[PDB]
């Protein structure tokens, strides 16, 4: 189990931080990832970050505006989005465990999701 | 930070092993300015090491921030190189195209 | 930046020359964690490598951002070095105490 | 001939941007430098900064809040107070030409001052 938490309506230049709670089971030992999906596309990476968090992918349309972080006490992965756009409209979902590259959306559990807006 | 590097570039010669009793992953970080530099790139830890090993691939672009260190070797009995260890440091793949 | 590097340190063996036909100040800058690395850091332009070789001192603490270079030599016919030259990089020297 | 602007009246944690401008005469190929007069001390160094800019001095006591800076071209040189401190307030000048080591108070050429004071 995965609970996203921080999606908000915001506008354009602004910031928000995401948080996504996780049980140990789904939590340990394994890399974080987050996806969002836009109205009319399917959903596409964000970022991703290893167990160490010292392994961390970024989508190239959100690097170097986007910071992902992990709290392996807390259980919890963090979304730091900077300098919000339009385009960046989206249910954001939290995942653990991927089955394979962590770029691609094919992870064990998967959270509900929350909603950004950005005007 | 008295020793801070950020590197962005295109991986190459990525492979595993042991420095000494430490693990270690080691790979090529060629940067390009318009010169062309390349670094060598070494992440310490057993889990760590493996993170890089397994997940990062030839040819990828990433941005790597680790700490100039410069081991003397030509002596007994890679000179500089970056180490990436967290928290201190992190290698970032950057995923696009298609 | 593809390629920047911040050291705070210790700065040593201040001189002055010409690489190939560039004017350089050099000069070694320790940097200490608790490790130490001793690095080169090479400042260049007329007229930067000649402000630097004027007023940069032996055991100045200075902060130095610059560009980590490769230049393999080790072959005809300091390998790594931290180039510095303005606008992209700078000496700034840190001074206190008394 | 050198004239400060930019001083204020500016509460703790603020920022401030200073600014002198310069003849051609005290500023061409000339180091340019900052210095402070606290109430009751005498006239302290803050900042200076070589003729191309890639050589710069730092007081301790300001190092990594302020930042100098110099455009060649308008023949000013910029000071860029952070997060100021109580400590932070005194009358600020530029000064040009310095006869000796950058830190020392001893420059051919000396603005009248500008009061920054924060409370």
């Amino acid at each position: 189990q995965l609970q996203e938490s921080g999606g908000g309506l915001v506008q354009a230049g602004g910031s928000l931080t995401l948080s996504c709670a996780a049980s140990g089971r789904t939590f340990s030992n394994n890399a974080m990832g987050w996806f969002r999906q836009a109205p009319g596309k399917e959903r596409e990476f964000v970022a991703a970050i290893s167990w160490t968090g010292g392994l961390l992918f970024y989508a190239d349309s959100v690097n170097g505006r986007f910071t992902i972080s992990r709290d392996n006490a807390k259980r919890t992965v963090t979304l730091q989005m900077n300098s919000l756009k339009p385009e960046d409209t989206a249910v954001y979902y939290c995942a653990a465990r991927p089955q394979g590259d962590y770029v691609t959306a094919h992870y064990d559990y998967w959270g509900q999701g929350t909603q950004v807006t950005v005007s | 930070s008295v020793n801070s590097v950020t590197l962005v570039g295109v991986v190459h010669d990525i492979q595993s092993g042991f420095v000494y009793e430490d693990a270690v992953t080691q790979f090529t970080l060629t940067t390009t300015s318009i010169e062309k530099d390349h670094h060598t790139i070494r992440c310490f830890g057993e889990l760590f090491s493996a993170e890089v090993k397994q997940k990062v691939k030839e040819g990828n672009v990433v941005c790597v921030n680790g700490r100039l260190r410069l081991s003397p070797q030509l002596e007994p009995s890679y000179f500089p190189y970056i180490q990436v260890q967290p928290p201190h440091g992190q290698v970032a793949v950057i995923h696009g195209d298609r």
